[PDB]
């Protein structure tokens, strides 16, 4: 979830609300942003067999028909055993399960009845490297100062040498998926103790563009060295076992480091630095934000950092246990969207203990690179920017799908119309929704060879 | 089994024109007693300010007797300053100031300072215009308190660094 | 307890025991580079001109004539007008006899009687040289 947030900020919140039970609230005393956000939280994922009318037509034409007429968002279909997120040029077979996003199962049932009357790894889904040594990837403070990192990912790690191992590959592997070209890959720099990183560097040897810096994320010298003011996303993670003295005080370094970065000034503003924080407690989320008016009894999903994508709560994983039981396909869709493509045989390859073994690229091995990826786009510029002013969401959804094949999932809109550099997520806005020139759209972009 | 129930808890009793302070953090005998000797001193000119102690663990017999000798001005409530529910119980917004005590006998002063600082964040989050005075183990941890937007030295917030004052 | 009743209590204490700890000094140390030095300029060197805590004795020196049959107020006035030192208190021997172990007297009255073997707590100024 955190790795996908680096590519598209606010994505973790979008999945947290989508696959969880959200209670809609009605009250005359709430702002306009809460009205749109709350409606998005009621969206849920459902599976339903497609109508006999839908057979024999491409997926792109089928999902736009549901949005235009049936008011449904179709994002994936069942392919025989495989899950295809927004497939390109894939015809619909007989009795194919489809994944829909809707307020409830009432609209979903309308889909069943409807009539007009050595470069990559062995699997080919990830980039590969010739087993770079850990010592070659260690950067000193002076070495980091004399180099410039732009558009990179900073992983702030709070870990002791004896701390339990949390798999850092689960964060870098999604960032090293075969969908991204080698030039557009995001550099990853890890700030933490080399003693802890060495204990798990074995699975990071073959992943390109990884740098390790000695120091602590709390120290401002290290953060200035790696230039977190220009990074695409700064992730704060803690691997230390809590002392269990107080359940609420489990995450002290995470909160202190989060506030430390916001107060830093660069020659520019720390509050403008994109940031995500792993919080193991639900009640500490409100501490990240300061200019809110929420009574501390506020629910988690209505809290300011949560709705804005800047805070990740591990409690949603426990809530995902209930979701899996009621819908077996719920976790299949989630894994296909956040892991960057994790085939079942990839576990078998890793079961041999040789790490990520590479393979020679062939013609039909390279076909695995052609799959959709989670991304974010802006309406500031480009030929699609003309939907920013006086434009409807449905018009944006139809035009992007027909011309580019992108599937619009939601919106990432500024809090204040004014632009306070802190946005909130709206999941699947209605057809008649009004857009803004400074709005960002969650899309599932295709793969363009080049 | 039904008869047995806890003895510490409940919302702080309210009084007309009542001024009180909340003391949280490390609550032991030889730490509370020293503070109570000066705050409730014999020769202090007549100002009546109640003292509210909020600790997660119930007091032991050594400290229970101290509270008995000051029953008219000292009350104890079981809870955590980090819990917003417990903040309402001690009536934080009615408190004149909030005092945080530090564990002098701690293996890791940095860990103790981080926990103490995080307590101030919870108090400041609950009420912006509250005066907080904190005991801090190490001098280099003072910078973290400056990162809190609600921390204002001119408003009354102050830091007592044991290491700096003792060796100074 | 003292800090709560008087907010300025700790401000005076810190200004007297830390040797001068400006608020921006914490910011310098917050960068993790330690005590970073700087090139001395004319108005940077003006920060050296501040009072310091010191102790003086009436055994010798031109001020020693207050030791015998001298009042504390006379010592306080003469030191301030001529040297600028501010007398805070006395460090007087236990035994008149001199057991090499003294006790402190904070701000003795105007009519206090001095002794030739008494030490005075003073806030001496800075003398460039
Ligand atoms: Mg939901």
């Amino acid at each position: 979830f955190i790795a996908q947030s680096c590519l598209a900020p606010g994505f973790s919140t979008m999945m947290a609300n989508l696959f969880a039970m959200r209670s809609f609230k009605t009250s005359p005393d709430m702002q306009s942003w809460t009205n749109d956000y709350l409606r998005g939280t009621g969206m849920e994922m459902y599976t339903e067999t497609l109508s006999p009318t839908f057979i024999g037509i491409p997926f792109a034409q089928a999902t736009e028909l549901c949005f235009s007429k049936l008011k449904l968002l179709l994002l994936a279909i069942e392919i025989k055993s495989k899950i295809s997120i927004n497939p390109r040029g894939a015809k619909i077979q007989a009795n194919t399960q489809g994944f829909f996003i809707a307020q409830s199962a009432d609209e979903v049932k309308r889909a069943w009845f409807y009539c007009k009357a050595m470069k990559y790894d062995s699997t080919g889904m990830f980039h590969w490297s010739p087993a770079k040594s850990l010592e070659d990837c260690i950067l000193d403070r002076n070495q980091a100062a004399m180099t410039v990192l732009n558009g990179h990912v900073v992983v702030c790690l709070f870990a002791d040498p004896d701390s339990p191992l949390i798999g850092l590959r689960n964060l870098v592997m999604p960032l090293r998926a075969s969908n991204f070209h080698y030039h557009e890959l995001k550099h990853v720099v890890i700030v933490g103790s080399v003693d802890y990183i060495r204990r798990e560097w074995k699975m990071l040897q073959n992943l390109p563009k990884i740098s390790v810096l000695n120091g602590s994320p709390l120290s401002r010298a290290d953060l200035r060295a790696v230039n977190v003011n220009l990074c695409d996303m700064c992730c704060i993670l803690s691997a230390k076992v809590p002392s269990n003295d107080d359940p609420t005080l489990a995450d002290k370094e995470a909160i202190l480091a989060s506030l430390n970065i916001k107060a830093m000034t660069f020659d520019v503003y720390g509050a403008n630095v994109p940031m995500i924080t792993e919080l193991v407690n639900d009640g500490n989320v409100q501490f990240l934000d300061q200019d809110d008016d929420d009574d501390p009894d506020t629910e988690l999903y209505l809290t300011q950092p949560f709705a804005c994508g800047t805070a990740f709560a591990v409690s949603v994983l426990d809530s995902l246990m209930s979701t899996t039981y009621f819908n077996q396909n719920a976790l299949t869709l989630i894994r296909s969207l956040i892991t960057g493509g994790a085939t079942p045989e990839l576990e078998l390859i890793l079961a041999e203990g040789a790490g990520l073994r590479g393979g020679y690229s062939t013609v039909e091995s390279l076909s695995n690179r052609d799959r959709c990826r989670v991304g974010q786009i802006s309406l500031y510029d480009g030929p699609l920017a003309q939907f920013g002013e006086c434009g409807k969401y449905g018009d944006l959804f139809v035009a992007a799908l027909k011309s580019y094949g992108m599937l619009c999932i939601g919106l990432y809109r500024f809090r204040d119309t004014s632009a306070s550099s802190k946005r909130y997520v709206i999941t699947n806005p209605p057809d008649d929704f009004s857009l803004l020139p400074t709005d960002q759209v969650f899309v599932l972009m295709q793969f363009d060879p080049g | 089994l039904i008869g047995t129930r806890a003895k510490y808890g409940g919302t702080l009793k309210n009084e007309k024109g009542r001024r009180h302070i909340v003391v949280c953090g490390h609550i032991t005998y030889e730490s509370v007693s020293h503070f109570l000797k000066d705050f409730l001193h014999e020769d202090r000119e007549d100002v009546d300010v109640e003292v509210v102690f909020l600790h997660r663990k119930p007091p032991d017999l050594e400290l229970e007797g101290l509270f008995k000798r000051h029953f008219t001005t000292v009350e104890f409530f079981q809870g955590t300053i980090m819990n917003p529910i417990d903040l309402q119980r001690v009536k934080v917004h009615e408190a004149d100031a909030c005092l945080v005590l530090a564990n002098k006998y701690c293996q890791d002063p940095d860990a103790e300072d981080a926990a103490n600082i995080m307590r101030v964040i919870s108090i400041k989050n609950y009420s912006d215009d509250i005066r907080v005075i904190i005991q801090l183990m190490q001098y280099h941890n003072k910078a973290y308190l400056l990162n809190i937007p609600s921390w204002d030295w001119k408003q009354g917030d102050d830091v007592i660094c044991l290491a700096e004052l003792k060796l100074g």
